[PDB]
RNA sequence: GGUGAAAUUCUUGGAUUUAUUGAAGACUAACUACUGCGAAAGCAUUUGCCAAGGACGUUUUCAUUAAUCAAGAACGAAAGUUAGGGGAUCGAAGAUGAUCAGAUACCGUCGUAGUCUUAACCAUAAACUAUGCCGACUAGGGAUCGGGUGGUGUUUUUUUAAUGACCCACUCGGCACCUUACGAGAAAUCAAAGUCUUUGGGUUCUGGGGGGAGUAUGGUCGCAAGGCUGAAACUUAAAGGAAUUG
RNA sequence: UUGACAUUGUGAAGAGUUUC
């Protein structure tokens, strides 16, 4: 059990996907990039295939660097959003266990409030 | 005319309730209202399942789960097909399938 | 058109026709 | 180039709006443990190999 | 064109003596300047760990703590008690409708200066004949129940420090007591300690601090 | 970033995201249901004080004290207002970006009031169960809240217990739900929307085709917004509601 | 008002022999 574990944050929207890599500490980060990053659409931003290519290129970096096992921390954007995550969490996920960094301790920190303030749409609502 | 004995959800009693907002359509809508469905699902579908057991420090460590209680909008629910238009008696029904 | 909207259509027509008769004293 | 092979399971069904896309179960034919569903474009039966780049995407539902 | 990467050293983090698996791990420090330092950057450090990586178990898997920088030391770094959580996942499929869902708090000291926060949890249950479908409770149930859990809580705390608390919390001493005194009402299914925070801690003490540290 | 998709917008000031800590003010999720409370409007973390209130129980008390009630009175969402305090969030306004024939809108970005409370006001909403109150009676079932009766019941372990919950059975009072329509109905549908041409239990109030019209005036309350009451000519043979077929 | 020079001494520590 040598292996040295970071985490894996994965921030999962449909607006985009977020491959954030800590050690342990959420400080002194070590990768971070996007599907905004892998591709230049703005549409596919948060896509499975682009966050496929970013969890591709952060377990690059974490070789490059490194590190070699990882804690995996998912969450969708939270607060008092859809509070769903994004494919690009799966997509990423499961690129990340494939490129082969040790992977465990899954968990979903995706933050919930106690009935926290209002949102957007006034009562009636994003109506299409 | 009426259509409901409901008149669309079960207040039947108090007066009134509080409202949410709808995940999609984000609607303000009373929570005696307020169509509900749980959803329990995973994080490792099922075959970034197999791929985690083999990338997986701690062996058969644990299966977490996603679980969400989502609260709909009602037009927002028939265009997403959580439910469809039912005849006189199908609405008369309250059971699940 | 909505009953609502004929109804503040009057509601602004009356405050108008007050504004004149004041005017008028 | 990352080339796979994989020999098709099950023709699971015609989806996609036009009735040209079928989604199929394919064993990529080096690990027996790999089973992954895919689309395709062609007509299609059982025991025929597909020529696949990725071997990760494993698509869904089409229109 | 710098590449820190090939500048930062690394340090290797370890934990207090009431923890088996103390060798919490490794991280990255950028090197200690003049002006500017390493050790520094590091106490201002936390760090979360799972409770099943701490002690080996698996029925600790959902208990999980933050663990705080406090003392850095030649490629090492001793990490104090910053506080335990509980995981997401394990409270969504606990809390189940067709139930009284109940929690408990209190603030109070420890035995040392260590001023904490600690929430407890717990769940209406059906008993083994009950027809009903929902064994819901009443007011004065969960009353008192929330009145006894924070009497003990208080108690426990009391009677206590950082360390005396969590070596009580790790073999889960206090779900058992609650349980204990809170049978007499109700069956109340589901007993946890959900939560515990920090508020207040004393001076530094590297003293004490080496004397929970200061072996391994 | 944000979306159907875009763009505005923010980014060597290193954003977004990572993390430690703190503040602000906020709302009280999962418990959250065909369940509770309350005159209705409405009412939820925690705890203490204040007084109040129902149901039940009660071999308590007084003896007709009461039911409905024009006039008169207390309450009354949200919006709104005066003056302070407070103003995270959202957000009519407002400015922008899109789209489109235009968009003064939907949608994106920002954001003022207010949103929070406070001392005073305003007295309106589908304030809807669109079904007046008081009281009589008629037909089954099982859920169920609270109170209540019983159990050589279950469980709780101790030495039975006591208790606590739970189950069976029964009863008051509530929410209500289901079958049948006995009855009612225009028809929907309703154990009350039944007891009604076999036309009467008590009582308050309301309505007479549609438009004009809650308009106009006047009165009157209101700081205003406005409210209460409240017309008329004139024009009109259709409007209207239930169900079916297309 | 900005900066300098002196009043203006006593020790350290450290970034780019440095003098900040």
């Amino acid at each position: 059990n040598s292996q040295v574990f970071g985490v894996a944050r994965i921030y999962a929207s449909f607006n985009d996907t977020f491959v954030h890599v800590t050690d342990l500490s959420g400080k002194e980060t070590i990768a971070r990039v996007t599907g905004g990053m892998k591709v230049k659409a703005d549409r596919d931003e948060s896509s499975p295939y682009a966050a496929m290519l970013a969890a591709q290129d952060v377990a690059a970096k974490c070789k490059e660097v490194g590190i070699t096992a990882v804690h995996v921390k998912i969450r969708a954007t939270g607060g008092t959003r859809t509070k769903t995550p994004g494919p690009g969490g799966q997509a990423a996920l499961r690129a990340l266990a494939r490129s082969g960094l040790r992977i465990g301790r899954i968990e979903d920190v995706t933050p919930v409030p106690s009935d926290s303030t209002r949102k957007k749409g006034g009562r009636r609502g994003r109506r299409l | 005319p009426k259509k409901r004995a409901s008149n669309g959800r079960n207040k039947k009693g108090r007066g009134h309730v509080k409202p949410v907002r709808c995940v999609n359509c984000s609607k303000s809508i009373p929570k005696d209202k307020a169509i509900k469905r749980m959803a329990i699902r995973n994080i490792v579908e099922a075959a970034a399942v197999r791929d985690l057991s083999e990338a997986s420090v701690y062996p058969e460590y644990a299966l977490p789960k996603t679980y969400n209680k989502l609260h709909y909008c009602v037009s927002c629910a028939i265009h997403a097909r959580i439910v469809r238009v039912r005849s006189r008696e199908d609405r008369k029904n309250r059971a699940p399938p | 058109m909505r009953a609502k909207w004929r109804k503040k259509r009057t509601r602004r027509l009356k405050r108008k026709r007050r504004k004149v008769r004041a005017r008028s004293k | 180039t990352p080339v796979t092979l994989a020999k098709v399971i099950k023709v699971l069904g015609r989806t996609g709006s036009r009735g040209g896309v079928t989604q199929v179960r394919v064993e990529f034919l080096e690990d027996t443990s790999r089973t992954i569903v895919r689309n395709v474009k062609g007509p299609v039966r059982e025991n025929d190999i597909l020529v696949l780049m990725e071997s990760e995407r494993e698509a869904r539902r089409l229109r | 064109v710098v590449d820190p990467f090939t500048r930062k050293e690394w340090f290797d983090i370890k934990a207090p003596s009431t923890f088996e698996n103390r060798n919490v791990g490794k991280t990255l420090v950028n090197k200690s300047t003049g002006l500017k330092s390493a050790s520094d950057a590091l106490k201002g450090r936390v760090v979360e760990v799972c409770l099943a990586d701490l002690q080996g178990s698996e029925d600790h898997s959902f208990r999980k703590i933050k663990l705080r920088v406090d003392e850095v030391q030649g490629k090492n770094l001793l990490t104090n008690f910053h506080g335990m959580d509980f995981t997401t996942d394990k409270l969504r499929s606990m809390v189940r409708k067709w139930q009284t869902l109940i929690e408990a708090n209190v603030t109070v000291k420890t035995s040392d200066d260590y001023v904490l926060r600690i929430f407890a949890i717990a769940f209406t249950r059906k008993q083994a004949n009950q027809v009903k479908r929902h064994s819901y409770a009443q007011s004065s149930h969960i009353r008192a129940i929330r009145k006894v859990i924070s009497e003990i809580l208080t108690k426990e705390v009391q009677g206590s420090t950082l360390a005396q608390l969590t070596s009580k919390l790790i073999p889960e001493v206090i779900n058992k007591e609650i349980e204990n005194a809170t049978k007499d009402i109700f069956p109340l299914q589901n007993i946890h300690v959900r939560k515990v925070k920090l508020l207040k801690q004393p001076k530094f003490d590297v003293g004490a601090l080496m004397a929970l540290h200061g072996e391994g």
